[PDB]
């Protein structure tokens, strides 16, 4: 069987441990993780960003996460990853269409997921509008990665985006 | 669902256009307050130079005025606004059009509310248009320390620049400290002072500066009546104000003596929030008229108090109080916090939390 | 504490 080609921060034994954890999550042994298999864990059932993470990991866009995508996904949360790639993963959470920019509609929808009934739609739309206006420097009505980091790059949240493998 | 276009399109989008000097001022140098009012309600902004011109020209008018204004009836007296611009709009509907109504504001135009710079820009513009019929007094929030401690300095940096903030600070120094209304009422923001026994004591003050930590100028802006005002026991006149951490508490015998010595009927002030928007204190045992009146013009204070606001319309020897409720205003997160700063710690938390559990 | 709360 031909070898698998990946790009991650993990050692051989770390890819192995992640491998045995991948097989355990693959209930039907289909070789890939599904949304249902992700939601099988009770701790993920009340998490409003599970679908966003899955969509990000799913780099081929088939709706499921294979072993390669699994490794390359988790790798962005390694201790051996820099501040940039962790802020970029955060950027990708808002950037739904993956075009490299954050638009008004995108920022709203992702916020709506996280807020729920804690705010009104009209209220949420207003603060989404004013946020982009103040952070948009080149003035193209959308937020780039540089404009994004210019706003949050001092909150040190990349510190609390680290998992143990 | 579209990822680019706005989802809730019914919600009005704040205009990017910034009003020019030509659009705000006419050929005669008069500010178009109607144009200004409508634009500000859309959360629209002006050019910096235009905003600076409204502030400075208004300041030049204010600094030509005395510490103690002489204002005759009829007049509408107003209390705290605290940056509640969209409630200020309702205030002018209820209190009457400044085109044919005399006005007296008792201060606290900024802080707490997230439309403080719009309140100043509009009021200053009205002052330019009606220099002899609209009047503004200084509140304890119209200074450098409180505006930096709260949100007004922050608001200027977000909506405009620190230059505009500096201009406002210099303009606030020019604000008169008190007003003598209809030869009967002393009108201040806070109240009385142990170092102010006559009206001329106010005239001798140097108001063109930062309010000191203590003294007559501090007390006018900061002092409160006692909690048991009218029902004193240990009496005294002035005691240390533990609520403010500065200035004094003044008593009923204290104000009554001041009224009798200066031949005044009552004292109009603000400084303290009221559920009814106003409060009538104990009548004087000489006139049978309330010796102290508190006016509060900020309805639903901090969007939480759910209080009514009020204005005092004194005309035809009748002191009528117009109560009014709050009005809708565009939403702001606490301290002008943007959604990225708000949501990112939640993103980093939940996303990390998910992965910890799928690897447990 | 499931959804993002207004501070
Ligand atoms: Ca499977
Ligand atoms: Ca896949
Ligand atoms: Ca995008
Ligand atoms: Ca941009
Ligand atoms: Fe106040
Ligand atoms: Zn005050």
């Amino acid at each position: 069987s031909y070898p698998l080609e990946m790009c991650s921060h993990f050692d051989a034994d770390e890819i192995k441990r992640l491998g045995k954890r991948f097989k355990k999550l693959d209930l039907d042994n289909s070789g890939s993780l599904s949304v249902e298999e992700f939601m099988s864990l009770p701790e993920l059932q009340q998490n409003p960003l599970v679908q966003r993470v899955i969509d990000i990991f799913d780099t081929d866009g088939n709706g499921e996460v294979d072993f390669k995508e699994f490794i390359e996904g988790v790798s962005q949360f390694s201790v051996k990853g820099d501040k940039e790639q962790k802020l970029r993963f955060a950027f990708r959470i808002y950037d739904m269409d993956k075009d490299g920019y954050i638009s008004n509609g995108e920022l709203f929808q992702v916020l709506k997921m996280m807020v729920g009934n804690n705010l009104k739609d009209t209220q949420l739309q207003q603060i989404v509008d004013k946020t982009i206006i103040n952070a948009d420097k080149d003035g193209d009505g959308r937020i780039s990665f540089e404009e994004f980091c210019a706003v949050v790059g001092g909150l040190d949240i990349h510190k609390k985006m680290v998992v143990d493998v | 669902l579209s990822t680019t276009d706005r989802v809730v399109k019914a919600v009005p989008f704040p205009p990017s256009h910034r009003l020019t000097a030509k659009e705000v001022f006419d050929n005669d140098g008069k500010p178009r307050v109607d144009i200004l009012k409508a634009h500000l309600m859309k959360e629209g902004r002006l050019e910096e130079s235009v905003a600076l011109r409204i502030i400075t020209e208004g300041a030049s008018i204010l600094r030509q005025e005395k510490n103690l204004l002489d204002i005759d009836a009829p007049v509408t007296v107003c209390g705290d606004i605290h940056g509640q611009f969209f409630d200020l709009m309702k205030l002018f509907e209820v209190g009457g059009s400044p085109a044919n109504t005399r006005y007296l504001f008792l201060g606290d135009y900024v802080d707490r509310g997230y439309f403080s710079i719009e309140c100043v820009l509009y009021l200053w513009a009205l002052k330019i248009l009606y220099p002899k019929t609209l009047f503004l007094l200084r509140g304890n929030h119209e200074c450098r320390h409180l505006t930096e401690y709260f949100t007004f300095k922050q608001e200027c940096k977000i909506k405009y620049s620190e230059r505009v903030y500096d201009a406002c600070m210099d303009a606030f120094d020019c604000l008169p400290l008190a007003a003598l209304m209809n030869q009967q009422f002393l009108c201040v923001h806070g109240g009385l002072s142990p170092e102010i026994n006559t009206l001329d004591d106010i005239r001798k003050l140097d108001r063109f500066k930062e309010p000191p930590a203590y003294g007559p100028m501090c007390d006018i802006l900061w002092s409160d009546p006692l909690e048991d005002f009218g029902n004193e026991k240990t009496q005294e006149h002035f005691t240390h104000n533990t609520v403010r951490g500065c200035s004094y508490f003044y008593s009923y015998p204290a104000v009554c003596e001041f009224l009798q010595h200066n031949n005044l009927l009552s004292i109009l002030r603000a400084h303290e929030a009221q559920d009814a928007g106003y409060r009538m204190y104990r009548k004087s045992q000489t006139t049978g008229f309330p010796s102290l009146i508190t006016i509060f013009s900020a309805p639903n204070y901090l969007d939480v108090y759910n209080n009514k606001a009020a204005v005092l319309k004194y005309e035809n020897n009748v002191m009528n109080i117009r109560q009014f409720n709050c009005s809708p205003h565009p939403y702001w997160l606490p301290n002008f916090m943007d959604v990225f700063t708000w949501s990112l710690p939640f993103v980093g938390e939940k996303v990390t939390e998910m992965l910890v559990n799928v690897l447990n | 504490d499931q959804y993002l709360a207004v501070p």
